[PDB]
């Protein structure tokens, strides 16, 4: 319809620059984010193309941009690498400022930001990336879990998933997942998303990868040793 | 073996039988009645002569008179007289008259177009009702809208009103459509027209509409008779040609559909299926409801409904030497039956280059892996990576 | 030749029927007239230059 | 339809003009790098030639961008003249900035970004170079890496961009070896080379060379060109010629 | 050598089945008469990419198209040079007549 350029609205309200900058969003690796009470896990499909792909040098799918807020992405890979990077420039110079640690609700206003403008701009594309922003305030405790999509709308989510047919792993969190008792132990939690990232991988231990934030910049990178055996557990109950 | 043998043992006999029986009986129709039958093929015979000169009727006037036009081109003012009758009598119809002079002697003639040959089809299919086995919570959908109120029209009186007109078949490709078109149709036995949506579209301008009066007045002769306009979604954005196709041609053709299918016309008992793979695609007045009633979606095969659909396609084939059948459904998410009818189609291909007759279970995982191979391109995984 | 069957290219021509005299419900003729002279071996070149 | 400007996507979340920018890369030369933990070969093949092509008196597929990454080139040279000035400026202002030889993920990194600017913003056309990185830097050792006209990178063992691509990458995968040596990683990119390209006799002229090494002496790295001759010989070893 | 001649309204259809019998005659005559040269001096009416044939106007010419490609066929072999012809556009030319 129209989308022949970005500015011209449309007779439905649907800028369609932005619609199929979504559609855009399933061609990259499913990431799922589940919070507990005492952690965020955010885990992401880590799609092996060649077995001569290297583990040494080779990038990780899931990128800190500062010391206690981690960050997942879904989509144009080309595009999520200068995402990330100008998340990074004001989420330092947010210490600069203040002389404060970087806040997730002001980061995920960021994200959302530098998106938005590109939208609103017609001299640029959008990016087609979505991201899930996990993290703890520095001030205090409490999980949260922010998203953004090409839009330039964010959210917050208990849990959500993204990429890859997020659909059918949106369905399966729904019915295992509990709002009135999220899972409160970082172990029960992580299990939680193995169990999703395990379907769309189909097969692999491997091809799993899983990545956790706890409180007080606390954030580590499993080793692939460790999630085979939540992958163990998870075969033999089944 | 001696399963099949059964009715092997009743098909033979019975109507091979039959045709020794009607083969001397062709004599033995004539002899019980041979002085009504006979005494009337005389008096037919001497007021008609030889030849029989075929005209092809204008029309009549209701006082026993008519025009016709014959084809060896003189018009002939003629008596509608003499085993004949106004009722048979019809415009369009091809009369018999006596040569030497035109009295109408009958009619015995109304069809013999090479249009009418296209519109109609002289069909066996290979999957008949219960190959459409799973999804059936939407079967039994298109059911209630086409087969179930041709078996007993008794359910739609006993709710009162009339029975829904038409459906909609609309969904992702691979998803079944076809076959139910065809299996719905074997159930009933009503006449079975099938035109493309791609032979909708004309090479000649301003006969695409024509050749849509045709579909609708061949239906209603035939009818009760299910019409098939199969892929409908060629309408929007798919077209033979510019300067003797145009884009008037395009638009013309809908507004056609829209007289026949619910105009003054009406064309009542005519159940009408559109199979189309998006109704983003279609017109908005021809997905106006009460011409086509309610839709039925359909959408990727999901995980125990692949189950049925392997086994439809894996009963012909020799089975799995080590069976891993119920794992190959597993691997398969979000995926088509075609993706099903293409995996044993390309476990029997691998099969097919050795040249051996057998098939084996370790065909099933390869084949499996290539053509999930075919569907992915290099540029998806490009374009991301 | 091996097959033994005819060749019978198609390419959505004018030429190939002198009655209806386009290609577009020539597609139901072709069936008919291969049935005939069957096995063959339609050869639709899609050249999609041609016209 | 679609296959006009950047801002534009196709209602399939595809912009075409990534997609043809990576067409591009496969009408110039097959270009290999195979990662050996004893060094790293980077080979050329030459995109078309005559008899009168001098190209013995330079190298314009192999380009060093500093003392210790050097990069093939595979795609237009014209595109990739640019490209290559400013990847070389960057990595000596790394040098005059932190005093270190610039390191082979920071300088992959950059121009990923660069690659992915002139698609993302303004009127300007994307860029359709694929460049085989191979670099030391203190910390991963050897790297291979190459990068798409995408603009996004991945590291590898082996690599092959250019024409070819599938085939070339194919026959290296079937006789790779994990430790490898250095002597055999040139004899498998001439033994692949061969194949898949349409030149009915390899010649040494049809090929350019560069190595780099640190086992060539320690202590220091060192990257070794192969002169004509050099090239002319190994031919002869492995018995094409 | 024996030169011979139409153009394609002297192949002029002005009574019903007049047309297709001109092709037989230039033909039959070449051959008896070999070496022989026939020319049709323009075909941009027999020579039409396109053709109804939804009215009786076009069929006589569509017929006498047909039969020209037979005829040009059978002439392969023989000492006679085959037919020369020429053209106005580049795409009065069917696959049929160019094959
Ligand atoms: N539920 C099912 N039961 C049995 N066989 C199935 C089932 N669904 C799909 N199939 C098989 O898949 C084949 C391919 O699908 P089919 O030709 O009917 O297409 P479609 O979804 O109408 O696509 P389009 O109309 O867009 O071309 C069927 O002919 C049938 O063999
Ligand atoms: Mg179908």
């Amino acid at each position: 319809g129209y989308d022949r350029a970005l500015s011209i609205f449309s007779p439905d309200g649907h800028i369609f620059q932005v619609e199929y900058a979504l559609e855009a969003v399933k061609r990259g690796t499913c990431a799922v984010g589940v919070k507990g009470k005492n952690c965020v896990v955010l885990g992401c499909e880590r799609r092996s193309t060649l077995k001569l792909q290297d583990t040494r040098i080779t990038p990780s799918k899931v990128s800190k941009i500062d010391s206690h807020v981690v960050l997942s992405f879904s989509g144009l890979n080309a595009d999520s690498r200068i995402l990330i990077e100008k998340a990074r420039v004001e989420a330092q110079s947010h210490r600069l400022t203040l002389e404060d640690p970087v806040t997730v609700e002001y980061l995920t206003r960021y994200v959302a930001g530098v998106q938005q403008r590109y939208t609103q701009s017609g001299g640029v594309r959008p990016f087609g990336v979505s991201t899930l922003i996990a993290g703890f305030d520095p001030r205090d405790d409490e999980p949260k879990l922010y998203q953004t999509e090409p839009s330039g709308i964010y959210s917050s989510w208990s849990a959500q998933t993204i990429g890859r047919n997020s659909k059918t792993v949106r369905e399966f969190l729904e019915k295992n997942y509990d709002r009135k008792e999220p899972p409160a132990t970082v172990e029960e939690c992580v299990k939680l998303t193995v169990r999703s990232l395990l379907e769309v991988v189909q097969t692999g231990a491997k091809n799993i990868e899983i990545t956790v934030v706890k409180p007080d910049s606390d954030i580590v990178a499993l080793s692939s040793e460790e999630i085979n055996q939540y992958v163990t557990q998870i075969e033999q109950e089944k | 073996t001696r399963c099949k043998l059964k009715l092997l043992r009743m098909e033979r006999i019975k109507d091979h039988l039959l045709l020794e029986e009607e083969f001397v009986s062709n004599s033995e129709i004539l002899k019980p009645f041979e002085k009504k039958q006979e005494e009337e093929k005389k008096q037919l015979e001497e007021i008609r002569g030889n030849p029989l000169s075929i005209g092809t009727l204008e029309e009549i006037i209701d006082d026993d008179h008519a025009i016709v036009t014959s084809p060896t081109m003189p018009d002939y003012y003629v008596s509608i007289l003499s085993f004949v009758d106004k009722e048979l009598l019809e415009p369009g119809c091809s009369v018999l008259l006596h040569h030497k002079t035109m009295s109408i002697v009958g009619v015995l003639q109304d069809d013999a177009d090479p249009m009418v040959s296209v519109m109609k089809m002289d069909k066996s299919p290979t999957e008949s009702y219960s190959d459409i086995g799973g999804l059936e919570s939407q079967i039994q959908e298109i059911k209630e809208s086409v087969e179930l109120p041709l078996t007993h029209p008794e359910l739609y009186e006993e709710m009162g009103i009339k029975p829904p007109k038409g459906v909609i078949l609309y969904g992702a490709p691979g998803t079944g459509k076809t076959l139910l078109a065809k299996a719905v149709a074997n159930q009933t036995s009503a006449t079975f027209l099938r035109i493309v949506g791609s032979e909708l579209i004309q090479k000649y301008l301003g006969d695409g509409p024509r050749l849509c009066r045709q579909i609708f007045k061949v239906a209603g002769e035939n009818a009760p008779s299910i019409v098939f306009i199969d892929e409908i979604d060629a309408i929007g954005t798919k077209r033979y040609d510019s300067n003797s196709g145009g884009e008037r041609e395009i638009q013309r053709t809908m507004l056609e559909l829209l007289n026949q299918l619910d105009g003054f016309d009406d064309r009542g008992d005519v159940k009408v299926i559109m199979a189309t793979n998006k109704i983003e695609t279609l017109d908005p007045a021809l997905i106006r409801p009460g011409r086509i009633d309610r839709k039925i979606l359909f959408e990727n095969p999901d995980l125990s409904t692949k189950k049925k659909i392997l086994g439809i396609h894996t009963s012909k084939m020799n089975l799995s030497e080590d069976v891993n059948l119920e794992t190959l459904v597993t691997t398969k998410d979000d995926l088509s039956g075609a993706d099903i009818q293409a995996m044993c189609t390309e476990a029997g291909l691998l099969a097919l280059r050795e040249r051996r007759m057998q098939v084996t279970a370790e065909d099933f995982k390869q084949a499996k892996e290539r053509v999930m191979k075919n569907k992915v391109e290099e540029n998806l995984e490009g374009l991301y990576l | 030749h091996h097959t033994d069957c005819k060749f019978i290219r198609v390419s959505g021509a004018e030429l190939v029927q002198k009655y209806i005299g386009e290609g577009s419900r020539m597609v139901r003729e072709l069936f008919v007239m291969a049935r005939e002279h069957a096995p063959s071996i339609i050869f639709m070149d899609e050249i999609d230059s041609i016209g | 339809r679609y296959d006009s400007r950047t801002t534009i996507f196709s209602p399939e979340g595809r912009l075409y003009q990534v997609e043809y920018a990576l067409e591009s890369i496969s009408h110039a030369g097959t270009a290999i790098g195979i990662m050996a933990s004893d060094g790293i070969v980077l080979a050329a093949e030459r995109k078309v030639t005559s008899t009168l092509l001098e190209q013995d008196t330079s190298t314009e597929k192999l380009y060093k961008l500093n003392d210790k990454i050097a990069v093939a080139v595979a795609g237009l040279t014209a595109d990739a003249e640019i490209l290559i000035n400013t990847a070389r400026i960057h990595a000596q202002n790394y040098l005059k900035t932190y005093n270190e030889d610039i390191p082979v993920e920071i300088l992959v990194r950059r121009l990923s970004d660069i690659k992915q600017g002139y698609t993302q913003h303004g009127g300007l056309r994307p860029f359709g170079v694929s460049f085989i990185y191979a670099g030391y830097d203190d910390r991963y050792g050897y790297q291979l890496y190459t990068s798409n006209p995408s603009g996004n990178y991945t590291g590898w063992k082996a690599i092959s961009v250019g024409a070819n691509t599938s085939a070339a990458q194919t026959l290296l995968q079937m006789d790779y070896k994990d430790d490898m040596k250095v002597d055999d990683a040139i004899e498998l990119a001439l033994k692949t080379l061969s194949k898949t390209t349409d030149s009915s006799a390899l010649t040494y002229d049809r090929l350019e060379f560069a190595t780099i090494r640190k086992g060539a002496n320690d202590g220091e790295v060192y990257q070794k060109i192969f002169k004509p001759q050099e090239i002319k010989d190994i031919l002869v070893k492995t018995g094409i010629t | 050598a024996a030169f011979i001649r139409v153009n394609g309204s002297e192949f002029v259809h002005k009574y019903l089945g007049e047309g297709p019998r001109m092709v037989r005659d230039v033909f039959r005559l070449a051959r008896e008469n070999a070496p022989s040269i026939i020319f049709i001096d323009e075909v941009d009416s027999i020579a039409t990419k396109r053709f109804d044939a939804q009215t009786g106007s076009d069929r006589e010419v569509q017929r006498i198209l047909i039969e020209l490609l037979t005829q040009m066929d059978g002439f392969d072999q023989s000492t006679n040079v085959k037919v020369i012809m020429a053209t106005n556009r580049a795409d009065t030319l069917d696959p049929a007549l160019l094959r």
